[PDB]
């Protein structure tokens, strides 16, 4: 898992073809390789030592994850958006494009992904009761099921209205290239999403939550691991740049 | 620096600021070109270089027509080419297939979306119903042509398809030709502004990496 | 028109030339004459050069 | 009447090839075999100008050599300062399609014209701190394809209507034209002494022009497609032409005939440009594949390549005293290197 | 070009009092205005510059803080505004238009003075006060504090003309160019630290008084200045 993530950030970065949207494809890859070059080794240290801690680094870790996740999801709730109004009505569209907007984009996703991982070290460096449980696992309920609702149930009901949206739209071969594009893209990131998120709000046999806990966080991180490859895989520059 | 170069380099900022504003009114617009030999009544459509300008739904148009090898490459930033044919003559069809087969594989427009326009198609009609002249005489395929009164039907249909068969023998799927059978006919705005819209869709569509 | 034509040609027809060896000759020479002089051909200082 | 105009021309042509096939007794790649090569050159770009918005058409360097002028197809001429890249004045054109442009040699003038047929003259130098039209010089047929300063009252202009004219700025009319090319005229080449003017069109030809006898003198044809642009060899007695074959060619004035061919298997692609360097040495160009080529004149061997570009380049100009080239583009960006 | 200044008059100390002066004929937005004021027994001394598009204001130490300089484009009017005023301040004030670019000439024209009378630095100084002579060159020397030869090559100094009972005009700008307008025989030479002006065949109407400005840097500081008598 670790290899792969790592190479397909890192050979996508490289290969990006300088159009006017591709630099928030870059900063989405920067996101995910962050991720996997901190978060993955330490959490397989964790595995391996069967939930030991092998103090002043466990705070830390926890929130410095949940800045990186958030910034993840966020990015792509800004491409749905603004792929819908370049097909709803294209002509306006290509009037408000100063090839300034992608500073603004990148701009504001950043600045929301900090604020929301703000509170997590402050809160966490003061009463280790929240952070160690010697677990180094998050317990207060009222902070999880905020910040779950924030990250989790806000972009899911953008995402979905979109989605119908400009399917509708939509509906003549390359039309019929799109939709088939579109259904996978959208089926693929719910189905590898959803399902931690759905079980930790449920909670707040302990010993099969956490192994489910533990399958699901992966399940996440191979979900990140496969953003970028799709986005990029159906263009043939892409490919054949890629092949070179 | 002296202060003559903080001075001048000033003068340097402001002319900038105002290159910037200049360029952003200029990209608000959307510009043709318009091409048609002569007997095809060009001018009559929307009713050293001339032009004109008009507008539909608040988004301004601008077209150009000269009155041809080497000063082509300047317009290979324009959004699509319009090409008007005249229909009524049958003496003079292929020079206006061979010119369409001229510009249509052309090195700079290679990427440059056409729209048609076949001109006085009631003249075709009243000379294909009086009988004097027949298109077997011109066109040897015709008699074994059969359509997908009865005869200007299949007659006009047999002139669209060889224009469309010289567009799709080999264009690699980049640009496309948008037929039109063009009478006094007042609604000549619409359908350009109808076939620039889906142009510009296409674009994008393949921009977003879907296609 | 065929006339001016003819005319222009024979106006043309008389005109001295000489062997090539002794132009190629010239222009080799001219090129060699001022060779020290040309910053392009050969590398100049970083102080000298106004760049 | 007919057939002895055709027998008599046939005639003339064989006599002229006839004797001008008696003076060529020696190839010029013969006569320079002994001569130490150049070996390996690198330019590295030392600027780039930016502040266009569309393509680069045009390009001129100043007298002094320390200005340039530059004609974009968004409508408007920059001047810009070549040592701190700044612009001392902007200047915005009635019609936004031009494809040529130049510089007075004093300084107080430049010129400008395109699609429309019209040659438009700015004046630099005046009261008031503007930039204002003097004239606007008509009477082509055809669009313009090059222009060329004599004095601060003469121009020579090369139109589309295959026809070159010689124009007395204060009174606005032409007092000479010069006729007898088949195609379009697309360069126009002035002479150090500026009393000849050599000229290349689309039929394959480049001829050699008298200015106050106004008459043709010479003509040369060795190529095999239209020809895009012409020089002069810092002498005086050769010029080098570039065409849409992928190569190009050096002519001689007094032994009349072609000297040397400059071509490569590789290349394939038309070239737009040519310049010589202030010695005579290397000889400068540029192609469609978006980078430009350096020869060694006087033995047909490559040198060295400049690639800094993306989309293919328009003009190539040399400064007087030799310093530096600049090369426009169409990705709207013209560097300067050294 | 035509430059008015409207304003002055007797004012009580510690009065406010505003100068307008009204430019026509030529493109105000592109120059930048600067402000000069003449003492009666003294010679001219710079007051403030403000910048094309007010980028940029500059003030004199003598009168900073109670001075204030606004202009309008679109009534092509310059405006300054004076409060707290002392009894030194008495004198004339000329509209001066300066525009800066590559191979352009500040200072050219000098609008109409008008009078207002109430009820480190470089040192420029030049030896020669008076000086008796038609017919027979003359030799003008203004001395510098400091080298005026910046790095680029270029040195900044400025010879002002002044006709008895007129406003002063431009004659040789950076040492070397003659200014539009100007008759041939002037001439200038220099040196670091050291500058002469040579005037050859004087004929009638050139007598006057003469002053060497340096460009340098701010605040710019007058000579003291040289009278031509017959
Ligand atoms: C541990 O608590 C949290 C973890 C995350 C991100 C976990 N990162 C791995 C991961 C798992 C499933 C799906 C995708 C992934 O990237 C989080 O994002 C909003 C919020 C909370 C809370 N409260």
């Amino acid at each position: 898992v670790i290899i792969l993530t790592i190479a397909g950030n890192i050979l996508v970065i490289m290969a990006v073809l300088q159009n006017a949207t591709n630099y928030f494809l870059m900063s989405l890859a920067i996101a995910d390789m962050l991720l996997g070059f901190l978060v993955m080794p330490v959490s397989m240290l964790t595995i391996l030592y069967g939930y030991r801690w092998p103090s002043k680094l466990c705070a830390v870790w926890i929130y410095l994850d949940v800045l990186f996740s958030t910034a993840s999801i966020m990015h792509l709730c800004a491409i749905s958006l603004d792929r819908y109004v370049a097909i709803q009505n294209p002509i306006h569209h290509s009037r408000f494009n100063s090839r300034t907007k992608a500073f603004l984009k990148i701009i504001a996703v950043w600045t929301i992904s900090v604020g929301i991982s703000m509170p997590i070290p402050v809160f966490g460096l003061q009463d280790d009761s929240k952070v160690f449980k010697g677990s180094c696992l998050l317990a207060d309920d009222n902070f999880v099921l905020i910040g779950s609702f924030v990250s989790f149930f806000i972009p899911l009901t953008i995402m979905v209205i979109t989605y119908f949206l400009t399917i509708k739209s939509l509906q003549i071969s390359n039309e019929q290239k799109a939709c088939k594009v579109l259904g996978i893209v959208f089926f693929l990131f719910v189905v590898m999403w959803c399902p931690f998120f759905i079980t930790n709000i449920m909670a707040v046999n302990e010993d099969v939550i956490g192994a489910l806990l533990n399958v699901f966080v992966w399940i996440g991180y191979l979900s990140s691991a496969v953003n970028p490859l799709v986005y990029t895989l159906f263009n043939k520059t892409y490919r054949s740049a890629f092949s070179r | 620096v002296s202060a003559e170069d903080k001075a001048a380099a000033e003068r340097s900022k402001m002319i900038d600021k105002n290159l910037r504003e200049d360029g952003e009114k200029a990209r608000r617009t959307l510009r043709l070109l318009l091409l048609g030999a002569d007997n095809s009544g060009k001018s009559t459509i929307v009713k050293g270089i001339f032009e004109t300008k008009f507008q539909v739904d608040k988004v301004n148009f601008h077209m150009f027509d000269v009155g041809r090898r080497k000063w082509i490459q300047c317009f290979n930033d324009v959004t699509a080419i319009i090409f008007v044919v005249d229909s009524s003559d049958y003496n003079r069809l292929q020079e206006a297939l061979n010119d369409f087969k001229s510009i249509w594989n052309n090195r700079w427009l290679r990427t440059i979306s056409v729209i048609l326009f076949l001109n006085k198609q009631d003249l075709l009609a009243e000379k294909v119903l009086a009988g004097k002249s027949k298109i077997e005489d011109y066109f040897p395929e015709f008699a074994r042509y059969t359509t997908p009164d009865p005869r200007v039907t299949r007659a006009k249909y047999f002139i669209r398809k060889e224009f469309v068969d010289i567009s799709t023998a080999s264009g690699d799927g980049r640009h496309i030709c948008y037929p039109h059978f063009t009478c006094v006919d007042t609604e000549n705005a619409r359908r350009i502004f109808n076939d620039c819209k889906d142009i510009i869709l296409q674009m994008n569509l393949r921009e977003y990496n879907l296609v | 028109q065929a006339r001016k034509l003819v005319e222009q040609l024979k106006m043309e027809a008389n005109i001295d030339r000489i062997k090539v060896s002794k132009a190629a000759a010239d222009l080799m020479a001219y090129c060699e004459a001022h060779a020290k002089e040309d910053p392009l051909l050969t590398p100049v200082p970083a102080s000298e050069n106004p760049f | 009447e007919l057939d002895q105009l055709r027998q008599e021309a046939e005639q003339l042509k064989n006599q002229i090839r006839d004797a001008r096939k008696a003076c060529a007794d020696a190839t010029l790649s013969q006569i320079t075999n002994n001569i130490d090569p150049v070996g390996r050159i690198q330019m590295r770009t030392r600027r780039t100008l930016r502040g266009h918005l569309a393509k680069i058409y045009a390009m001129h360097w100043g007298t002094d050599s320390r200005l340039l002028v530059s004609a974009s197809q968004d409508g408007k001429l920059i001047i810009w300062d070549s040592y701190t890249t700044n612009k001392v004045h902007a200047i915005p054109l009635r019609s936004s399609w031009v494809m040529t442009c130049a510089y007075a040699p004093s300084g107080n003038y430049v010129a400008c014209g395109g699609l429309d047929n019209i040659c438009s003259i700015y004046n630099l130098k005046t009261r008031e701190g503007n930039v204002r039209v003097s004239r606007e010089l008509a009477g082509h047929t055809g669009y313009l394809s090059c222009c060329r300063f004599l004095d601060d009252n003469q121009i020579v202009t090369s139109s589309g209507d295959t026809t070159c004219a010689l124009w007395d700025i204060e009174t606005g009319q032409q007092t000479t034209t010069f006729t007898g090319h088949t195609g379009d005229v697309m360069s126009l080449s002035l002479a150090p002494d500026t009393r000849l003017f050599v000229s290349g069109a689309c039929d394959a030809s480049a001829k050699l022009w008298d200015v106050r006898e106004g008459m043709c003198r010479q003509t040369f044809t060795g190529h095999e497609s239209d020809i895009n642009a012409i020089c002069f060899f810092p002498n005086g007695n050769a010029f080098a032409t570039g065409s849409d074959d992928a190569t190009c060619r050096l002519f001689d004035l007094r032994a009349d005939q072609e000297l040397m061919t400059y071509s490569h298997d590789n290349i394939i692609c038309g070239i737009t440009s040519v310049s010589f360097s202030k010695s005579g040495r290397l000889l400068l160009a540029g192609y469609d594949d978006f980078n430009c080529n350096v020869w060694d004149a006087l033995k047909a061997d490559r040198a060295g390549v400049l690639a800094g570009h993306d989309n293919r380049v328009s003009c190539l100009g040399v400064t007087d005293d030799g310093m530096a080239v600049a090369t426009g583009s169409w990705d709207s960006f013209l560097k300067i290197w050294n | 070009v035509q430059l008015v200044e409207s304003g002055g008059g007797l004012v009580q100390p510690g009065g406010s009092r505003k100068l307008s002066c009204s430019a026509s004929g030529f493109a105000f937005s592109s120059f930048g205005m600067h402000w000069v004021r003449q003492a009666p027994e003294k010679g001219l001394e710079w007051v403030a510059y403000i910048s094309s598009g007010s980028g940029t204001i500059y003030y004199a130490d003598t009168v900073k803080g109670r001075f204030t300089i606004s202009r309008d484009d679109p009534k092509n009017t310059l405006f300054l505004q004076m409060t707290s005023l002392r009894s030194e301040d008495t004198a004339m004030y000329y509209c001066v238009r300066s525009i800066y670019y590559y191979g352009s000439s500040p200072f050219d024209f000098w609008g109409q003075g008008t009078t207002l009378t109430v009820s480190s630095d470089i040192v420029m100084t030049q030896a020669t006060s008076s000086v008796p002579v038609p017919g027979e060159s003359v030799s003008i020397s203004c001395r510098s504090s400091k080298s005026l030869l910046h790095s680029n090559g270029n040195t900044y100094l400025y010879w002002f003309l002044q006709r008895p009972g007129q406003s002063p005009q431009l004659l040789i700008y950076r040492m070397s160019n003659l200014a539009s307008g100007v008759p041939d025989r002037f001439s200038g030479s220099g040196s670091g630290t050291a500058f002469t002006l040579t005037i050859s065949r004087l004929e009638a109407e050139d007598v006057g008084v003469y002053y060497c400005m340096q460009h340098l840097e701010y605040p710019l500081t007058f000579g003291a200045g040289t009278k031509l008598e017959l």
